[PDB]
DNA sequence: ATCGGATGTATATATCTGACACGTGCCTGGAGACTAGGGAGTAATCCCCTTGGGCGGTTAAACGCGGGGGACAGCGCGTACGTGCGTTTAAGCGGTGCTAGAGCTGTCTACGACCAATTGAGCGGCCTCGGCAC
DNA sequence: GTGCCGAGGCCGCTCAATTGGTCGTAGACAGCTCTAGCACCGCTTAAACGCACGTACGCGCTGTCCCCCGCGTTTAACCGCCCAAGGGGATTACTCCCTAGTCTCCAGGCACGTGTCAGATATATACATCCGAT
């Protein structure tokens, strides 16, 4: 328990490629805009410009919720961590 | 006419949108060849480091990786660059 | 339910990629709402940039001009 | 039909690393850098003319546009290199 | 400035409330930093079409755009009334 | 001669913003409707901020609105702190806060 | 004798200085501060008095932001005292010089 | 010189406590000397940029106001 | 436990500024009326591009089961910071000046917008052939 | 070893950017005036500074248990290959409402010159709260 943990931070690293399935994050965006505008249709580029955003961003707060876990003297990432890195970050 | 000044740039696209955008009212004769000139510099410069990531990976072409760690790595292009996020260009390890 | 699409190993991957190297198990719960935060606050921009052009087709460019609007630059598209 | 730095840029790389090549995405990446600075430095010039009354963008304007977009280092090359080619244009 | 503009509306809501040279110059500022964030956000949207006109629909994108979100829904039915006015009466 | 403003039914100059968006060269072509409309929503923005500075000011039993009231009320509503979420009011001052684990 | 336990009479003053809206450094060495700083940009310069007045307003209310998020940094260890620890991650998490 | 000493521990302290703080240790003093430069020599970098650009010898209040709103942080309150 | 000292804030007397608040005065300046040119805008057409109907196939996701290693609680020690008191600086009120700016106006020479006639510079679309990925 | 393909070359071109010539109006500039800024001096007093005690909060050590990780099997999902006959999206059209110019009487807040508070501040008075000792 925790061996296979540290190969798979190192190989996601030196990757390029996406993380999240396609199908199911299409479905995704295109549920949580029914309710701006119905009877839309987007450009298939338009959705893949949306995941490496979302993307990004996770990876992005993810790595700043590890230096308030290590701040406080742990490994583990809690939901409580995420919400210190918000509330700084000011979302 | 950008030959006289040594540039690579064309200085007259770059006067036509800087009359095109309306930034101003009149624009000077040497505006365009100044910002001309210090935009081959900064393309120069992401191009050179650019290459030099390429080279330590054994490749021969420039991919987004290669732009992504060659920003990553300089202080000032980072610093520059701070807010902006490169299509697949994964993350510095 | 489409939120659930985004299973727990797709946002342990992510965090794998952050440097993560333990995960509490109700980090999958916290992550899928900040996710469905950012995401909503992007696609309502992207739409209203839009209607204005009287489209009914959301494009490329109005999705990077909803992320610009947010102090994030998307440079490739 | 569709205007870009294609060219400039290739032919820049060429006069910096004489055998690298470089793909089609790492290109747009290029193209859109390269419309993004362009884009800073003169809308900063141009409100920079707009907090002075002056109705025309000169060039010792395109200088301060750099100072205050460009950070540190880079800005100082950046500036000199300016004013060389603006020398080389008129006394030419 | 827009003092006076300012003055009166404060006449309308609190009849009987003052303010002072300094809370004058804080809604002074406010003012002028709305005017120009609606501004510049109408010129994008109209570089955005290649349209060389900002009409009060650019107004209505850009106030869409910048204002959050129960303001904003506000704000576009006041402008739209005060257009609905100009034009008829 | 009828002012812009008296057509409109508004408090705001429709012809002094007219003159201020053509000077400053947003676009080659203003509309006849653009000043009335932007004219209209910065009354009304005008309106919230003064309405909930006013309803601070009686709070603390004053006649006077001052920047501390326009502080309190711009940072205790949700939109408006939003809006306003980084800017700096002088001489106003932050709102009491007390961490709930600092009291005994 | 009487005295305040520890903790008492900094619990009035957090009340006190969270009321006002006073400028709480010194006129004389902030002017001094600035004007030593600016004597590398540019030397025999001049400032307008109501410069350093916006300087100094802006400066506080920087500092005194970063003070209530280097202390939730120190919550968020189980501690109530503030560490350079705390502003190092207040001031890496905002990017201010990451 | 050592102006930035002049920046005292009471003030310091005075502005911890506006900010909520309870108990501050004994090497924030020096910590929070050295983040105060950082902010006022970014400002007054931009300040003096915008000074020589009009060819003026005094940096007035809103070469300040245009450097501060350039960074972020918008003032109200000087014009 | 309260209970009663002992230092805090919280209500009520005043004065006392020094301003917010309305008299005036010219400025500009918005409003009104005509004229001109052309950008709206709403037709009418071809399409590329947007969706759903359906197989496969090969992953990847979901479920369950040890079992250890990390989080969290408790306990002890001791060290660094808070409270209060008696000096020691130095900021901040007022008075003198006093040169070094920032602001406005008047005058001419050079410089940039507009417009005609060129022509070689960019594009979009033909084919290889090596280059890194199988 | 094995393909098998995207990058680089070629291209016919046509519409962009160059040269030349005029004109009218910003730049520069020189002169003067009056603000704007800086600096020296003496006095007071409020704040900073040093110091001593003491305590309570940080930090380390130990134990327990629970939940997260690694591995293996089975289910179901995304990515795949092919297709529909929808729509939607950038095209071009005479046509007419609308924009900016150039100008005449009436407008329509900016300055500066005065007073009447009103929220400040200081003295006074209770009414409320930390502290310690039983």
């Amino acid at each position: 328990p925790g061996t296979v943990a540290l190969r798979e931070i190192r190989k996601y690293q030196k990757s390029t490629e996406l993380l999240i399935r396609k199908l199911p994050f299409q479905r995704l965006v295109r549920e949580i805009a029914q309710d701006f505008k119905t009877d839309l249709r987007f450009q298939s580029s338009a959705v893949a410009a949306l995941q490496e955003a979302a993307e990004a961003y996770l990876v992005g707060l993810f790595e700043d919720t590890n230096l308030c876990a290590i701040h406080a003297k742990r490994v583990t990432i809690m939901p409580k961590d995420i919400q210190l890195a918000r509330r700084i970050r000011g979302e | 006419r950008s030959s006289k000044a040594g540039l690579q740039f064309p200085v007259g696209r770059i006067a036509r949108f800087l009359k095109a955008g309306k930034y101003a009212e009149r624009v000077g004769a040497g505006a365009p060849v100044y910002l001309a000139a210090v935009l081959e510099y900064l393309a120069a410069e992401v191009l050179e480091l650019a290459g030099n990531a390429a080279r330590d990976n054994k490749k021969t072409r420039i991919v987004p990786r290669h732009i992504q760690l060659a920003v990553r790595n300089d202080e000032e292009l980072s610093k520059l660059l701070g807010d902006v996020t490169i299509a697949n260009g994964g993350v510095m390890p | 339910d489409n939120i659930q699409g985004i299973t727990k190993p797709a946002i342990r991957r992510l965090a794998r990629r952050g440097g993560v190297k333990r995960i509490s198990g109700l980090i999958y719960e916290e992550t899928r709402g900040v996710l469905k935060i950012f995401l909503e606050n992007v696609i309502r921009d992207a739409v209203t940039y839009t209607e204005h052009a009287r489209r009914k087709t959301v494009t490329a460019m109005d999705v990077v001009y909803a992320l610009k609007r947010q102090g994030r630059t998307l440079y490739g598209f | 039909s569709v205007e870009t730095y294609k060219i400039y840029i290739f032919k820049v790389l060429k006069q910096v690393h004489p055998d690298i090549g470089i793909s089609s995405k790492a290109m747009g990446i290029m193209n859109s850098f390269i419309n993004d600075i362009f884009e800073k430095l003169a809308s900063e010039s141009s409100k920079l003319a707009r907090y002075n009354k002056k109705p025309t963008i000169t060039s010792r304007e395109i200088q301060t546009a750099v100072r205050l977009v460009l950070p540190g280092e880079l800005a100082k090359h950046a500036v000199s290199e300016g004013t060389k080619a603006v020398t080389k244009f008129t006394s030419s």
